[PDB]
């Protein structure tokens, strides 16, 4: 009651919920009345008259082999009609972001929401009805006085109220650290065990005065202290192996919880994949929807399961030392990294997978990994780590000074741990004196898909090859490939293909396209290659002669 | 009290996520916001406000004092254009010898904001490691960075600069966002006496006001299209020339290459020297003439976006073009970076973007939309580290190397 209420509104233009109550049995109904009578004595709900035109379906379900009836109100419709709220959390605290504290205590404040009052003018929209047996008396009408379980704003409103409550206490004890994540309140300090317990007493009493009660007569168990899934020890933290459900048919509720757990585990474990499994589940119905797992969703589930079978250990953050990030190339567009302050004492270890795309190269990927690590580090520690990278300072210099895009990597040092990232080929800036000049071109008929690719050189060397089931773009790359195969170690190549030039100027070292890959393999074998572009159909010659041979 | 304000029809407020901030920036924002809350400029808000706009902090040229910067780009596009007001742009500003830029955003804090509009200005100071929920606030007064701020303060600004304006008739003063552009043809000595005189005017008429960013528009170099002048041309040189002229023919229809292409008849080595025919020499002469004259009657269209393209030329050099319709450039330029031995490409681009935006405001009264030659992830991770302006233009990223790079030297 002392807690101030948050004003809530329905979305503009919308009216309250008016869903019909499904008929129930004498037993379920008999239990619902028993449950609601107790809730009404607690002030959680209040009996209303027949004026209120709103209604939300109410169900009752007993527990599994641990028999008892429990009320279940489906606020699905009301949630669709409630305003949006600020979500105070989707950013999950990482255990390595915590600083070491002498004493710690984890208080759970899960039912706190059921103790927070609901805006008086919004209560009418939470009305529900306990059906009458035999349909002989009017159904019993109730409405909520506190944040209902399952309502859209309960999570955000309860967390907000909790913050306001703790502010004064935090203000009087600036040396104590209090963190909230869902039902867990982490409280840490550098006070001797004796005085710590004392401060905890005060905090608990403080929460009580506002109508919020912590589970009493309880102290979880001895070290470590479990906080939001983390096992916190004096100088190290641990996450136990995560056991994922093993089952036949997957429902959309089981799946949303799986993805939620995986999301949480993602920043702790390396290589967790939740994209495939999460391309489904939109047309929602939780507790009763069976969605078949797709072949790729099963493969990823299997892989995730294997990764989550190992424990994860790490140390805490020491603000007095540098943050260091080391990265290694694992192949297959995969990279691993470790962040630490003291060698072999890792704060966080992870993995970065190559972003989708037709073409790519190791330098671009290493750069992407560095940015990702930088951002993740700023989130957890508020600063950028110093990097140890498997690329020579000279290689990097050659790369960024010649690359057509602006690029940069923060303070780093070369670390020699093979395989090293390097530049596989480097095109010339000017034409090569004494090197044969190949004028290339290709063309295709879009109706028949038949094409030709070829070249003519200054030494009279020539070639035209007939192709089938191809395109203008493919024949243009084919002509370039032909010139590379038939020339010496040094070669000048003239093309009018803007497409081919765009691919090559992007400097790929690997591609999805087998044709580009063959070209790359050929470029790697050359000593010097100068690629020149010219406008098509402009009477240039060489280009014009080969263009003719490749048409018709 | 307040002048009524609303979002454009059918649009709700902004809901843009806050990006991660370093511990150093979070500490400065907390200090700054605590003070502002005490001064009544902002107030904490509850979870029933779902709106959000990103916030960060910067340091200007000299200053060792952090300045809060709210990225109101989303709110700005959703805010009903002001006409019932609008601040007109003076075409004479660009033609001035000296233009000094002053940060007067502080003055906006003296005006209350429409109570019903306040919720849309919500912002959150993030916390490290998400240990605590972010500190949420909304503005009670006109916010710096919101396009509606100068529009509403306009009458007040006029009444404040009237005494100065009457004593200095030919000095141009343009207000854009939190900036005031003061141009005159005076000599730097007096020009700067006038500025300080304008400064004292504001301190008297009611914390970075003391600063001053001076520009010299009248000397903003332009960049025409030029052709090489050589005594001996190779096949390669001619091929490059024909490619550039072909490109130029999209801007000047009078360009001819027929005779030059006729020099490449056969299949010659790229390094072979080719003598120029009288015909070719003539053609080259005619094209060279055409290229000196300006493009055909191009004019700025106030109802269309301004687009700015930038190319990295290497050794710290950058070229850029501003246009509304392709091949109809309103301006082209080139930058001789602060350092050629500079080792930070991204910082250079960020500085180029700010200079180009400044030039754009002075000339057309608005910022252009940028096509940046950089990967989004790289730009998004670093740009705020080098930003020093109080405004922020819109941008997109170019992922395909453009050919027009070597032609825009």
């Amino acid at each position: 009651s002392p807690i101030e209420t948050v004003p809530v509104k329905l979305k503009p233009g919308m009216d309250g919920p008016k869903v019909k109550q499904w008929p129930l049995t004498e037993e379920k109904i008999k239990a619902l009345v028993e449950i609601c009578t107790e809730m009404e004595k607690e002030g959680k709900i209040s009996k209303i008259g027949p004026e209120n035109p709103y209604n939300t379906p109410v169900f009752a379900i007993k527990k599994k082999d641990s028999t008892k009836w429990r009320k279940l109100v489906d606020f699905r419709e009301l949630n669709k009609r409630t305003q949006d709220f600020w979500e105070v959390q989707l950013g999950i605290p990482h255990p390595a972001g915590l600083k070491k504290k002498k004493s710690v205590t984890v208080l759970d404040v899960g039912d706190a929401y059921f103790s927070v009052p609901l805006d008086e003018d919004f209560r009418k929209y939470t009305a529900f009805t306990i059906p009458s047996i035999n349909n002989e008396t009017p159904g019993i009408r109730y409405q909520y006085n506190v944040l209902p379980q399952g309502w859209k704003g309960s999570p955000a409103i309860s967390q907000s109220s909790m913050t306001k409550i703790l502010e004064p206490f935090k203000k009087q004890n600036p040396d104590i650290v209090i963190y909230q994540y869902m039902d867990d309140l982490y409280v840490g300090s550098d006070l001797e065990i004796g005085q710590h317990r004392t401060k905890i007493e005060e905090l608990r009493q403080h929460l009580l005065r506002w109508g919020l009660t912590t589970p009493d007569k309880k102290h979880q168990k001895e070290p470590p202290f479990l906080w939001m899934g983390y096992e916190l020890h004096p100088d190290k933290w641990t996450v136990q192996p995560i056991v994922l459900p093993e089952k036949d048919s997957w429902t959309v509720n089981d799946i949303q919880k799986l993805v939620g757990k995986l999301n949480w585990a993602s920043q702790i474990y390396p290589g967790i994949k939740v994209r495939q499994l999460s391309k489904l589940l939109r047309g929602t119905k939780a507790l009763t929807e069976v969605i078949p797992l797709t072949e790729e969703a099963e493969l990823e589930l299997a892989e995730n399961r294997e990764i989550l079978k190992e424990p994860v250990h790490g140390v805490y953050y020491d603000p007095s030392k540098d943050l260091i990030a080391e990265i290694q190339k694992q192949g297959q567009g995969q990279w691993t990294y470790q962040i630490y302050q003291e060698p072999f004492k890792n704060l966080k270890t992870g993995k970065y997978a190559r972003m989708r795309g037709a073409h790519t190269n190791d330098v671009k990927q290493l750069t992407e990994a560095v940015q990702k690590i930088t951002t993740e580090s700023i989130v957890i520690w508020g600063k950028t780590p110093k990097f140890k990278l498997p690329i020579q300072k000279e290689t990097w210099e050659t790369w960024w000074t010649e690359y057509w895009q602006a690029t940069w990597i923060p303070e780093w040092e070369f670390v020699n741990t093979p395989p090293l990232v390097k530049l596989w080929y480097q095109l010339e800036k000017e034409p090569i004196v004494g090197a044969e000049t190949f004028y290339v071109d290709g063309a295709a008929n879009r109706e028949t898909k038949l094409g030709k690719a070829g070249y003519v050189t200054n030494k009279g060397r020539q070639k035209v090859v007939p192709l089938t089931n191809t395109t203008n773009q493919k024949t243009e790359l084919q002509a370039i490939y032909l010139a590379l195969q038939d020339s010496g170690l040094e070669v000048n190549i003239v093309t009018d293909s803007q497409y081919a030039l765009g691919i090559i100027q992007a400097q790929p070292d690997k591609s999805e396209s087998e044709l580009v890959n063959q070209i790359i393999e050929q470029l790697i074998k050359k000593e010097k290659v100068y690629l020149a572009w010219v406008p098509a159909h402009k009477g240039i010659g060489g280009n014009e002669q080969v263009d003719k041979l490749v048409s018709a | 009290e307040t002048v009524p304000v609303k979002l454009k029809p059918g649009m709700d407020g902004p809901k843009v996520k806050q990006w991660p901030l370093t511990e150093e920036k979070i500490k400065a924002l907390v200090e700054i916001c605590t003070e502002m809350e005490k001064e009544g400029k902002i107030s904490k808000i509850g979870p029933e406000n779902p709106y959000n706009t990103p916030v960060f902090a910067i340091k200007k040229k000299d200053s060792t004092k952090w300045r809060k910067l709210v990225d109101f780009r989303e709110l700005n596009k959703r805010t009903q254009d002001f006409w019932e007001l609008g601040i007109p742009h003076p075409a004479g500003l660009k033609k001035k010898k000296s233009v000094t830029v002053l940060d007067v955003g502080d003055a906006y804090f003296s005006v209350p904001l429409d109570e019903d509009f306040r919720k849309y200005t919500a912002f959150t100071i993030p916390s490290i490691n998400n240990e605590t929920p972010g500190i949420r606030y909304q503005y009670n007064v006109l916010p710096q960075g919101w396009k509606g701020s100068p529009a509403i303060f306009q009458s007040s600004m006029t009444k404040i600069l009237e005494p100065f304006k009457k004593q200095n008739p030919d000095i141009v003063i343009y207000q854009y966002m939190d900036d005031l552009y003061v141009g005159s043809d005076l000599e730097i000595g007096q020009h700067r006496t006038k500025i300080e005189e304008l400064r004292q005017h504001l301190l008297r008429w009611g914390p970075f006001l003391w600063m001053g960013y001076e520009l010299h528009p009248d000397k903003w170099t332009v960049q025409p299209i030029v052709l090489p002048e050589k005594d001996s041309w190779t096949v390669n040189d001619i091929q490059k020339l024909v490619g550039k002229l072909n490109w130029a023919s999209q801007i000047y229809p009078g360009i001819k290459v027929r005779q030059l292409s006729k020099l490449l008849r056969g299949t010659k080595a790229l390094t072979e020297v080719i003598p120029l025919t009288e015909e070719a020499e003539l053609e080259l002469a005619e094209n060279r003439e055409i290229l000196k004259e300006p493009v055909h009657g191009v004019y700025y269209d106030p109802s269309k976006d301004l687009i700015a393209e930038i190319q990295k030329q290497g050794q710290g050099q950058w070229t850029y073009q501003i246009y509304q319709e392709p091949f109809k450039n309103l301006k082209t330029g080139k930058y001789a970076r602060m350092r050629g031995a500079h080792t930070n490409d991204v910082k250079q681009l960020t500085e180029a973007v700010q200079k180009i935006t400044t030039e754009s405001i002075v000339i057309w009264g608005k910022t252009p939309k940028f096509k940046l030659p950089i990967q989004k992830e790289t730009w998004e991770t670093w740009w705020t580290e080098y930003w020093q302006a109080t405004w922020i233009p819109e941008w997109e990223f170019v992922n395909t190397p453009p050919l027009v790079k070597l032609w825009y030297q």
